[PDB]
RNA sequence: UACGUCCCUCUCCAAACGAGAGAACAUGCAUGGGCUGGCAUGAGCGGCAUGCUUUCGGUGGGGCUCGUCCCGAGGCGCUGAACCUUGAGGCCUGAAAUUUCAUGCUCAGGGACAC
RNA sequence: GUGGUAAUGCGGCCAGGUAACAAAUCAAUCCUCCCACGGUGAGCUUUCUUUUCACCAUAAUCCACCUUGGGCCUUUUUACUCUCGCGUUGUUCGGAGCGGGGGCUCAAGAUUGAAAAAUGCAUUGUGAGUUCUGCGUUAAAGCAAAAACCUGGGGU
RNA sequence: CCAACUGCAGACCGUACUCAUCACCGCAUCAGGUCCCCAAGCAUAGAAUGCUCUGGUACAUAGAGAAAGGUACACUCAGGGAAGUCGGCAAAAUAGAUGCGUAAGUUCGCAAGAAGCAUUGGCUCUGAGGGCAAAAAUUGCCAACUCAGAACUGCUUACGGCGGGGAAUCCAACUGUAUAAUUAAAACAUAGGUUUGU
RNA sequence: GCAAAGAUCUAACGGAGAUAUACUCAACAUGCAACGUUGGAUACUGGAGCGGGGAAGGAUUUCGUGCCAACGGCACUCGUACACGAGUUGUUCGGAAACUGAGCACAACGUUAUAUCGUUUUGUUAGGAAAGUGAAGGAACUGAAAAGGGGCAACAGAGAACCUGGGAUUAUAUUCCAAAAAGAAAUUGCAUGUGGG
RNA sequence: CGGGGAAACCCAGGUGGAGGCCUGUAGCGAUGCUGACGUGCAAAUCGCUCGUAUGAUUUGGGUAUCGGAGCGAAAGACUCA
């Protein structure tokens, strides 16, 4: 009993990588029933397939650290690796003072 | 962003106000209820407490105003409240009385909800 | 690739028709001496260079 | 034939593997507890209060709302606390102790030689 | 054929043009990312969390016609009289016509609508990247050509 | 006459798959070689490097497991500090950013990051640097981050990534080139100079 | 010796691949080790990717079912293996019809005992007469002016009228979809009408 | 553009982005370990280290010049191990 073709078939039709696909590990005989599109769809819609969702790549930890750094923390002497120049360009200060000017 | 942030600001937020006010959001909690329940009380009384305005649990005002009518649960409000925000309450309801893995709730419409089952 | 003249399409078509095994009723017949074909090509094995 | 020996099994003064030292229902093994030691005061909560300690004593540069109640690195208290402590393999169930160990697993050992 | 003072608008052969061209700078189109707000779904929920994650789309081809930049016309042209003025981030420019007023035109985009919701999936604003495009220094180095196509000059 | 419809008709070949730690070349499913496009989030100067959502993968013979002796894109080491060695080979060391400071020599360009000295965390604040609109030197709204300066409070000096420095001698001016598979150099080239033929 | 590229674990299912036994024997001490799929867990690639598409090269390795003799330096129930059966759809995409480039060299001429040699784009072959038809004029027959023959060489230069949706495959798709073409266009070549000033 | 200067000119601060310029990716190479390996992963590879990285730079395709010969920033290098 293999599922490879139901997976294939399941991951072109749900438009998702094969990790969001989910074959239920009951309901086996029902899955390897489905040769074609139009039964993997029909699998789809009865819930024996299922796209998962995304894994979280969450930015509340980057939001929260900007609300600091706008605040002015974590930019100090101690915290920069560029040269003044390439974290404030001299050219870009100059051309926006010369144009407000 | 104009203006720079300060730590002793975030002790205390300000939420903000619309123009015309009584904005209304319902819960409809008809189906649950037609099965086989002391649960409405259950839930105002919830949404009296643990509600956050102006970044506090209670103390509503006249701002916000809980009713439970005919076996639902409307909501009027005169902050710029986001109906998500009354889901996560309902979500967190249903975390404490188990009925999560039981009860759904949807958007049965514009400016309503409703729970419905699986 | 994509790109080809048919005439090497053709003779890559005749290879594959040609890479075919012996019919079994070729073995029975009097004074028969296949039984392989001899001539089999694996694409991994050896190249035609067309 | 009998004594017995080896393998399986268990321990580590032995050890590349063989070999060795041992044990053979044995506090033997396991898990706890205590000791001995290591690190350095956990999570949680809280600020003259139903908290901490035994009558005492109880922050913070600043900041934000409406005297109060909020945000705030860090600090203080409960708290030499929390955790770790035999395992390639520390101690105690056999001196005494303000405590000095408790439990539970084993239920005809199996196999081959001796023959 | 025809209108506008004009810039220019509208219904054999010959000579030009497109094709057609190295770089940098600074703005940038789509597009990508982020943020704000608002919907829809999902996740966490011992305790916190107005929360975290996902999604919110509009192809070619057409019609109409609110900015940026370039070229130009016309008009004022005592414009540069002894510190001329305009303009770029930047190396400039002007009686061989600057600047102002009013127009003509080209190139990029906007906006309106047709397509188009009948489709798709289960939203409308900002900030950063991004060379389509716009802005038409090394050189004893100056950075292909042709077909095809376009327009005129003459003639019917 | 021909400028908008309309009617009919639009022929040929290619098209699967691959493009590589298994589809090509290297006798092979070989740690070698092989052109092009699209290219996300956080740290950060970043296409450096480290980790991560989407997509992809768990394929490379494995299990048990402290001998000696190895190999390592693995470490540490009291006291001394090159005494080792042909030779500091190897390793250690230096390190980012910012301010200050910087000799001889010199073709005036450099030498130079010469050498050196100092500072950088975390929190809570303060100042400066703008755009739009109706003595406008003011009145509202608003966005993006930077730089500076304080108080308080810490350090076990603590991810990655990231120059050691100086005094001289020989040679070649310099950047280049070059013995694919033992030689990268002082060799070749070079600009510059001279000569010759015409 | 099969040690670079970090790595697998767990259950259920499938499978001959098992829980496979002389007496005694309850099970350990007498069937081990290994598989493919799904679910879950854990990790890696880390966008200069074990991602998604192309050229060169390859040519069926693609897809489905089946099968494990040999091959996949261990293993296999698995496979780029083997067997059977399929699969590549175009007015517009790429090429060609139909451009020029660095260049090539048919003709021509010359040379050579020998053409299997040379010249052949510095506007251009050849001592070199290399043009074959717009017109007219009474339906195909006749003919002006025009200097320098015929080709080839770019699948990244020039050129080139299509693009979204699909519940549309086992495998192809800006190629397939059928009158509500899901549909919306653009563009050739001929013909038919309407109208013209 | 600011300051000096009788004049010639001098002293500042900004702008701008030159260079067979420097640090450093990809790329293109290959210094040392005289490291690994040396019946190899490999009839030249691997690791770390290292040179260069806007140029006399690297690279695809096409095209031209060869065996008493071609080509060569010259090593008798290279011309399908
Ligand atoms: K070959
Ligand atoms: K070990
Ligand atoms: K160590
Ligand atoms: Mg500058
Ligand atoms: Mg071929
Ligand atoms: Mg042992
Ligand atoms: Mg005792
Ligand atoms: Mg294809
Ligand atoms: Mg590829
Ligand atoms: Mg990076
Ligand atoms: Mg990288
Ligand atoms: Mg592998
Ligand atoms: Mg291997
Ligand atoms: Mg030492
Ligand atoms: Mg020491
Ligand atoms: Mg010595
Ligand atoms: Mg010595
Ligand atoms: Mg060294
Ligand atoms: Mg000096
Ligand atoms: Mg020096
Ligand atoms: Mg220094
Ligand atoms: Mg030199
Ligand atoms: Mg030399
Ligand atoms: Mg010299
Ligand atoms: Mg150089
Ligand atoms: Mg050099
Ligand atoms: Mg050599
Ligand atoms: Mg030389
Ligand atoms: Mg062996
Ligand atoms: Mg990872
Ligand atoms: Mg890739
Ligand atoms: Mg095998
Ligand atoms: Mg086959
Ligand atoms: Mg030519
Ligand atoms: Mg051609
Ligand atoms: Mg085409
Ligand atoms: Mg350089
Ligand atoms: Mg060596
Ligand atoms: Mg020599
Ligand atoms: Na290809
Ligand atoms: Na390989
Ligand atoms: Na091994
Ligand atoms: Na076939
Ligand atoms: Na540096």
């Amino acid at each position: 009993v293999s599922l490879k073709l139901q997976a294939r078939l399941a991951s072109s039709i749900l438009g998702c990588g094969r990790a969001r696909v989910w074959l239920d590990p009951n309901e086996a005989v029902e899955i390897q029933n489905a040769n074609s599109r139009k039964s993997v769809r029909k699998l789809i819609k009865d819930g024996f397939i299922i796209r998962k969702p995304v894994k979280v790549h969450s930015r509340a930890r980057w939001r929260k650290m900007k609300e600091a750094k706008d605040m002015g923390r974590h930019n100090g002497v101690g915290r920069r690796e560029g040269s003044r120049e390439a974290r404030m360009p001299s050219k870009e200060l100059w051309m926006r003072r010369l144009r407000i000017l | 962003v104009a203006v720079r942030a300060k730590v002793g600001s975030r002790s205390y937020v300000r939420q903000k106000q619309l123009a015309k006010g009584k904005k209304v959001f319902k819960i409809d909690c008809s189906i649950p209820a037609a099965d086989g329940e002391d649960v409405l009380g259950n839930f105002e009384q919830f949404f009296q407490d643990n509600t956050k305005l102006n970044g506090r649990k209670g103390k509503l005002s006249d701002k916000v105003r809980l009713s439970m009518n005919d076996n639902v649960l409307t909501i009027s409000t005169t902050m710029a409240y986001r109906k998500k925000y009354f889901k996560y309450l309902t979500k967190k309801f249903l975390k404490k009385k188990d009925l999560r893995d039981w009860i759904r709730i949807l958007a049965t419409g514009k400016g309503t909800y409703q729970l419905k089952y699986f | 690739g994509r790109f080809k003249p048919l005439a090497v399409k053709k003779k890559y078509a005749k290879k594959m028709n040609q890479n075919k095994p012996v019919p079994y009723w070729i073995r029975l017949r009097t004074g028969n001496r296949i039984k392989w074909n001899e001539k089999r090509r694996h694409w991994r094995r050896t190249k035609l260079n067309y």
